[PDB]
């Protein structure tokens, strides 16, 4: 109830931490569900690939990864007696890793899509498909980095 | 890498060591397990690509 | 303790190593062998000598409180 | 269409309720200034920097799908252009990076304040400045790589079919990198005088 | 039928294979219809130009059939291909370094310094000794067993990461320094030295403790960093710095190799004209940053008594704001700064 | 000595091959084994189909169709392919075998073509044979229906 | 015999990293029992992980016989 410290203050930190795993994992099952059609509609023609074009779907659920990492970091600080600081702290920290994630996981969804529906017919096209859908996925780590600064000051001179 | 080895350890294995007697031990095993299956794919695997 | 003299001496002692293989490189693959030492240890030093240079006189101090009173 | 019902009924909403606060007499009880002198400068500074890290984050995604389903189009019959135009997409990350750097450099400046200078000047000042420089920076990066994004599937499909295309395009999609830049450069000015709450 | 096919096939397709290939290169030939004397012209390196007319000569002296001078070296303004002689440790390198593009003609061979540098940048984004390990185990199993894996059959995944099995060494090696660099043994640390951090003497449970400092790390980052709360605040600085440094440190490096190709070229123009304003360029803007980072960490701010400057700061007002510094990093630093500026705008 | 251009690329010299008709096969036989030299493209200024050898390389071209046919065949009635011996002509190096002669290329152009015939022949045969089996097997599917 | 290679290369790294970090537990390390959250009892965990990396000892022997033969 303090002016530091108040009753709303846990919600927005809650709110983080539920939005940190909400957004990533909805980028991740965009990914997901962008490549996994891609890679039924490629192991038709050619299903001796089916098990090197999975890297689309094993990088889209990575997001999930640092917004599962950001929702445990997270519930690290928070507290029925947290103040609006550390609270807004968390929410930033959140916002960023699942806005983040979710763009990543857009990306790498219409990347691993593309990239594997070219690479059955060119097979150079492999390479490239996996460096675009690194630049993607380094988006969705940028974000976790930021999320991960934000938490570091989250419960410093905090009182 | 090192926040997501970090926080890794403290899912998988830092949970272990609070167990104690037989489920312990076999909770010490499971979550070995799956702290290294875990490591071997994305940390030393996919995060080194 | 130690100083930016310890960084300088290690520079010292790097240079004279790749000095004295780049003299004494085998013939085969000799600049294989020449590239490869040298830039290895020249990275090797640089890196060591950042995480020197950045703990001879921090401005941030580790700051924690989990810490039990025994240690 | 059911959202622009929704906005047309938000509207007379907000104009139904605003005339009755005025009519009755109450027209002041509708104040921004007491919502923005009352609310945490934290918020405005976390929502700024989020929502900066997050739109770049976007438009750095958003002009990498663009550039990258035309590069994987057009090397069907091409291999050879996706490592040349890989730099479209090094133009659509440094959006990213611009994001990065700019949150980085918000966040050094999240400091906690006292309870008595919770809501002083300097404060306020920081935390609206924060917000308003995140939100520049983060659109500036969202539009920059959107922008890239187009000009770097135009130059993957153009210079699959001649090479000489890309050389020519290239000045089109650093064009569109000086907004993202231009975008940095005034997120850092805005929050240039604003110091680290107190 | 089929099976008597099934037992000579292989053979019949490589010798039809093989006779097509020689007339598919005869076929690029100046016949001249006069004489009978087929003029083909190939790109052969100049080191095993004595073996193919020793080669030559033994095919000759196996027919046994009289020829003119078969052998005469030419002297053109062509464009000769880019061969670089690669072992089975550099191949895979080079196979990096050939994805992105062929070198030119005696130009700089970017394989060299990447043997060292890519495996020493993916160690400094990778840093741990546990993870590194486990990267050197992999690569080691294909390294040593390389002989069998050479003989056996390999797949699409399989031929990649054993063509760059030594790459894959590389990266392990460094990744387990970087680790001892930054004491991450699969995310916790090795208290192999002494701590440079003194604890407080006595303190009661819960209580925030800062230590003091007693000395300098020896080798890596210091173990007493590890689980305080200022445990990020310190090393995302180190790393950012770090990175930096390295980052400004490779690109001098890779641009002193312009200055390589433009000396051996007898460029002269090119090094006055794009090499030294580049130069200046990099050395006064960034190359101008890597030097006060390193000088901001070998000054005892607290005990000189002077303010810790920001570098970020000091680099926006560089731009931003000519002739204003707010912290004094070192006498006369706005003078140095709209020099570099200016320097650079020229 | 043999430069070791990692630094740089490998020093080129573009060398002139005077070949004779009388021995341009042997030639490009020892020239494809030592695999040194990058042949240059003297005569891009024809147009195709007018090049010096280019019924001979079409002949050749007829021959690795037929030997895919057979392939083909071998595929479709499950055999396994028996690999040739590699190391007869060393898959490599600078070593120098015997090379096969052009009776033998001959031999090999007239068995593939007049063996194809017989393949296809016979394969039509079975075609038929098969068809008509299926059919008849068909009817007595449909015969063997319950009432 | 893959399923048994994976399982003896699994149980022979168990059977290093536990039994280190069961020594680190005896001999109460800073970074394992040094905080408040950390577990209080050195030697129980020491003895519990002992008894996880025997358990890996005896998988790790008896897939290696496995491979062997
Ligand atoms: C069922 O658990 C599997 C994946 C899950 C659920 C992972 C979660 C932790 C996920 O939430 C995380 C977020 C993503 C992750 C950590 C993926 C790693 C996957 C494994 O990869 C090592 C494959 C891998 C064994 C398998 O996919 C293939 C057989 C393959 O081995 C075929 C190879 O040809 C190919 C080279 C290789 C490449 C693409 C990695 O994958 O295990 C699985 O399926």
């Amino acid at each position: 109830m303090t002016e530091l410290c108040p009753v709303y203050a846990p919600f927005f930190g809650a709110i983080g931490c539920a939005s940190a795993i909400i957004f990533t994992s909805l980028g991740a099952a965009y990914g997901t569900a962008k490549s996994g059609v891609g890679i039924c509609a490629t192991c038709v023609l050619r299903p001796d690939l089916l098990f090197k074009n999975i890297v689309p779907v094993i990088m889209a659920g990575i997001i999930a990864i640092y917004g599962l990492v950001v929702s445990v970091l997270v519930c690290y600080s928070l507290g029925q007696k947290q103040a609006l600081y550390t609270g807004f702290i968390q929410l930033g920290a959140g916002l960023s890793v699942g806005l983040s994630g979710l763009a990543a996981g857009f990306a790498i969804g219409i990347v691993g899509d593309a990239g594997v529906r070219g690479s059955s017919q060119q097979p150079r096209l492999f390479v490239g498909m996996i460096l675009i859908l690194i630049f993607a996925e380094v988006l969705g780590l940028y974000g976790l980095i930021v999320a991960l600064l934000l938490n570091s000051r989250a419960t410093q001179d905090v009182v | 890498h090192a926040q997501l080895s970090s926080v890794l350890w403290t899912m998988t294995i830092q949970i272990a060591f609070g167990f104690r007697g037989f489920v312990g031990v076999f909770m010490t095993v499971a979550l070995f397990a799956m702290w290294f299956a875990l490591t071997c794919a994305v940390l030393v695997l996919m995060e080194g690509t | 303790m130690s100083s930016f003299y310890t960084v300088v001496g290690v520079f010292i002692v790097v240079s004279a190593m790749s000095v004295l293989f780049w003299i004494m490189a085998p013939k085969n693959n000799q600049a294989v062998w020449r590239s490869t030492v040298i830039l290895t240890l020249a990275m090797m030093f640089l890196m060591w000598a950042i995480t020197f240079l950045c703990q001879l006189h921090p401005l941030v101090a580790p700051r924690r409180s989990d810490l039990r009173p025994e240690f | 269409s059911f959202s622009h019902f929704l906005y047309y009924l938000v509207l007379i909403v907000v104009i139904v309720y605003g005339l009755y606060k005025l009519f009755t007499g109450h027209g002041s009880d509708i104040n921004f200034g007491k919502f923005l002198l009352r609310t945490s400068p934290y918020m405005w500074a976390n929502l700024g920097i989020a929502l900066c890290v997050g739109l770049s984050v976007v438009g750095a995604a958003w002009g990498i799908f663009i550039t990258g389903s035309s590069m994987i189009g057009a090397g069907v019959r091409a291999p050879r252009i996706t490592t040349k135009n890989l730099i479209s997409i090094i133009f659509c990350e440094v959006v990213a990076i611009y994001g990065l750097i700019i949150a980085i450099v918000f966040s050094s400046k999240l400091t906690v304040a006292t309870a008595e200078n919770m809501y002083s000047k300097s404060n306020l000042y920081t935390g609206y400045s924060l917000f308003w420089a995140g939100i520049t920076v983060g659109a500036s990066n969202l539009i920059c790589g959107i922008a890239v994004g187009i000009t770097g599937a135009t130059a993957a499909i153009s210079d699959a079919a001649d090479s000489a295309l890309f050389v020519k395009i290239l000045v089109i999609e650093i064009f569109g990198s000086i907004l993202g830049l231009l975008g940095l450069i005034v997120g850092l000015l805005m929050a240039g005088k604003a110091s680290e709450f107190q | 039928e089929l099976y008597a096919i099934a037992k000579e096939l292989d053979s019949w397709f490589q010798d039809v294979t093989r006779e097509k290939a020689i007339f598919e290169i005869l076929n690029k030939s100046n016949y001249d219809t006069n004489r009978k004397i087929l003029i083909a012209e190939g790109w052969i390196p100049r080191d095993e130009l004595a073996t193919l007319q020793a080669r030559l000569g033994e095919m000759i002296a196996r027919l046994g059939i009289d020829v003119p001078s078969i052998i005469q070296v030419l002297d053109t303004n062509h464009t000769p291909p880019t061969f670089h002689r690669t072992n089975k440790f550099t191949a895979g390198f080079q196979s990096i370094c050939d994805c992105y593009g062929i070198a030119q003609y005696r130009e700089i061979n970017a394989g060299l310094p990447t043997i060292v540098t890519f495996p020493f940048m993916f160690a400094i984004m990778f840093g741990d000794m546990g993870h590194g390990f486990l990267m050197t185990l992999a690569a080691l199993s294909l390294v040593l067993n390389e002989k069998k894996i050479n003989k056996m059959k390999r797949g699409e995944i399989f031929d990649m990461a054993f063509t760059g099995r030594y790459i894959i060494l590389l990266m392990g090696v460094f990744s387990m320094y970087t680790g001892f660099l930054y004491n991450d043994i699969f995310s916790k640390t090795m208290t192999i030295f002494k701590s440079g951090w003194k604890w407080p003497d006595h303190w009661k449970k819960g209580e925030s403790i800062t230590a003091t400092s007693v000395g300098t790390y020896p080798i890596g980052l210091d173990w007493a960093w590890h689980g305080t709360e200022n445990a990020l605040l310190f090393s995302n600085s180190y790393k950012m710095k770090l990175s930096i440094l390295m980052g400004f440190i490779h690109m001098t490096y890779s641009y002193f190799f312009s200055l390589a190709n433009h000396l051996y070229f007898n460029s002269m123009i090119d090094i006055i004209g794009n090499f030294i304003p580049g130069l200046l360029f990099m050395q006064g803007i960034f190359g101008y940053l890597s030097v006060c980072i390193v000088y901001k960490w070998a000054v005892d701010w607290v005990k000189d008594g002077k303010p810790a400057p920001g570098l970020l700061n000091m680099l926006i007002n560089m731009f931003l704001s000519p002739g204003t510094i707010d912290d004094e990093l070192y006498p006369h630093q706005a003078k140095v700064q709209v020099f570099l500026l200016l320097m650079a705008l020229v | 000595e043999k430069e070791e251009a990692i630094f740089r690329s490998a020093e080129m010299a573009l060398v002139q091959f005077y070949i004779p008709q009388e021995i341009s096969r042997d030639s490009a036989y020892t020239l494809g084994q030592l695999g040194l030299v990058q042949f240059r493209d003297l005569n891009s200024k024809v147009r195709a189909f007018q090049r010096t050898f280019v019924n001979e390389i079409r002949r050749l071209d007829n021959v690795e169709r037929q030997y895919r046919y057979f392939y083909s065949l071998l595929k479709k009635h499950d055999i396994k392919l028996y690999e040739g011996d590699t190391d007869k002509y060393l898959d490599g190096s600078g070593e120098l075998y015997v090379p096969p002669s052009g009776s033998v290329i001959d031999d090999y152009v007239r068995n593939a073509s007049y063996l194809e015939e017989r393949l296809i022949q016979m394969e039509d045969a079975t075609d038929q044979i098969e068809v008509q089996k299926n059919d008849l097997e068909q009817y007595r599917f449909i015969l063997q229906s319950g009432d | 015999t893959g399923k048994a290679w994976c399982c003896t290369v699994l149980s022979a790294f168990g059977v290093v990293i536990l039994s280190v970090i069961a020594h680190l537990f005896n001999t109460n390390h800073e970074s394992f029992v040094g905080s408040i959250n950390d577990p209080e009892d050195g030697p129980a965990v020491a003895h519990t992980v002992y008894l996880a990396a025997l358990v890996y000892l005896v998988f790790f022997v008896f897939c290696g016989f496995q491979v062997y033969l």
